[PDB]
């Protein structure tokens, strides 16, 4: 059980793109699977479901019918083909299975048992960008403590998400990632601290930006 | 169908209770459509509650669901730090245009024991200055409540080129975190000397600062 959505790069607005959710472990015509989305830092939106099996079965939002098509390709898969895409169509889309059990009974309604992580689709005419990575350390004048907050700043990267791990993901105690915060200039900066006992030796932190395909690996100091 | 959630935002005490309210514009199929989710950061939906007031297995007694037809209700008794995040509720009336909604979303924040927060600030690595625009990080850490951010340079306040942040909740002691940026040409960073990062919690303030190239 679970359901991996994918699709969707940083695109131009007027374009088309189309996401997929696969399915492992659960065959999807049985149920009703459907997309819903998130908009940065704004609420959940139902887009559409589908029962593939029996009588074939499709619903809509009223704002997604004519513009978007929910879709079966295969026995594990459901699509969206998304159209005439617009700045307002950036969020993260999730795929869902709309059922509940009662018995020896199946139903279903607004009931999003089992849901997959997401996959962000950016909708913007700005250009791909990697991030520039910068060590964050206390100033150099002031006297070594037994403990210490050492850091990485993510600066300046298009589109969301990056990732930031701390020594491939085995330093997980404490670790402070923020939130990215949009610029004026429409790029993305962000940043992740840690704290440690001075005589453990580097901290490495891992800044991915799969959509670029660029994984930084930045060692810091005190 | 539409559905209407209040209040957008509550705040509660530890061992308190919080209470969120859901209207439908219509009757919802079999009376009895409604589902309670809880979301945190960086995560999908969790379901709690389905078809009105049945827990999904292994969501604790805490969460009890009521209503019928048209209004439903969440109530989450005997509040934890873990209970800090984003309700919302989900409805359904049929297989047909509109007939699957969720509500706008309820953040609940859970009012902790308050600690003051400890600040660092970062100076730029040397690296970005040869960049152009250098920015300047200041964080303030295992905090509770809410803080705000001033940052000067020689000890004139700064109006344009920041940036705050703030982590959700820690579901162990409801604590904040947040970071703040200042963001600044070469040719104004090369100029000044005295640069500050002063946070303020009501009557307690924490400034903390550096003077360029002590280094
Ligand atoms: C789940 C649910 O919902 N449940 C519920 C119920 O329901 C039910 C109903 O609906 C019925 C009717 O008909 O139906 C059913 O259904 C079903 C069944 O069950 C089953 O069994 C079947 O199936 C199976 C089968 O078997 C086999 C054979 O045999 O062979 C087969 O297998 C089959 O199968 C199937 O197949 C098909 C094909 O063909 C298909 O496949 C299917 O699938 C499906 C499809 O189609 O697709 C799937 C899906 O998913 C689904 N959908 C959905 C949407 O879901 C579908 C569907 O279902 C279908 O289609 C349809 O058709 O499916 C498969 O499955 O099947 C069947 C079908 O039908 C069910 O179960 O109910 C109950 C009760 O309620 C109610 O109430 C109301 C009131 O409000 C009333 O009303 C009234 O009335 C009166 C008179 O009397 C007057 O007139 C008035 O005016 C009115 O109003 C009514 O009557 C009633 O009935 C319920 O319970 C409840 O619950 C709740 C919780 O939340 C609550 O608790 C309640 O309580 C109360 C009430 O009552 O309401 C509340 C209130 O408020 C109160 N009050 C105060 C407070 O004041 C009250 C009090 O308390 C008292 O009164 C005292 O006394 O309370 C309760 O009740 C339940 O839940």
């Amino acid at each position: 059980q679970s359901l991996e959505e994918s699709g969707g790069d940083l695109v131009k607005p007027g374009a088309s793109l189309t996401l997929t959710c696969k399915a492992s472990g659960l065959d999807l015509p049985s149920y009703f699977m459907c997309w819903v989305r998130q908009a940065p830092g704004k609420g959940l939106e139902w887009i559409a479901c589908i029962r593939s099996s029996s009588n074939e079965i499709l619903y809509y939002a009223s704002w997604a019918k004519g513009r978007f098509t929910i879709s079966k390709t295969s026995s594990t898969t459901v699509t969206l083909q998304m159209t005439s895409l617009t700045a307002a169509d950036t969020a993260t889309y999730f795929c869902a299975r709309d059922y509940f059990g009662e018995g020896d009974v199946f139903y279903h309604g607004g009931v999003f048992g089992l849901w997959g992580s997401g996959t962000l689709v950016t909708v913007s005419s700005g250009q791909p960008k990697a991030p520039s990575v910068f060590p964050l350390a206390p100033c150099c004048g002031d006297t070594p403590s037994s403990t210490v907050t050492l850091g990485c700043l993510v600066k300046g990267y298009l589109p969301e998400p990056v990732t930031v791990t701390w020594n491939s993901g085995t330093l997980t105690n404490g670790v402070r990632t923020f939130p990215s915060v949009r610029q004026s200039s429409g790029l993305y900066s962000l940043s992740s601290v840690v704290s440690v006992t001075s005589s453990s030796q580097p901290v490495t932190c891992n800044v991915a930006h799969p959509a670029t395909n660029t994984k930084v690996d930045k060692t810091v100091a005190p | 169908v539409v559905l209407t959630q209040t209040p957008s935002s509550v705040s509660a005490a530890v061992g308190g209770s919080v209470t969120i309210s859901c209207q439908s514009s219509q009757s919802l199929y079999n009376n009895n459509r409604l589902a309670w989710y809880q979301q945190k950061a960086g995560q999908p939906p969790k379901l709690l509650i389905y078809k009105a007031s049945t827990l999904e297995s292994g969501v604790p007694s805490r969460f009890k669901g009521s209503g019928a037809g048209t209004q439903f209700t969440l109530t989450i008794s005997d509040v934890v730090c873990d209970d800090a995040a984003t309700y919302y509720c989900a409805g359904y009336k049929s297989n047909s245009d509109d007939g699957t909604a969720f509500g706008g979303g309820t953040e609940v924040v859970v009012k902790g024991d308050p600690v003051a927060p400890t600040v660092l600030i970062f100076p730029p690595a040397a690296d970005q200055v040869a960049t152009g625009t250098v920015t300047i990080v200041c964080v303030a850490n295992k905090y509770f409540p809410d803080v705000t951010v001033t940052w000067e340079v020689d000890g004139t306040t700064q109006t344009t080129g920041i940036e705050n942040s703030k982590t959700p909740q820690n579901s162990a002691d409801c604590t904040y975190n947040l970071s703040s940026t200042l963001t600044l040409t070469s040719t104004q960073y090369n100029s000044h000397k005295e640069y500050t990062c002063k946070v303020t919690q009501g009557t307690t303030s924490v400034v903390q600062s550096f003077n360029r190239g002590d280094c």
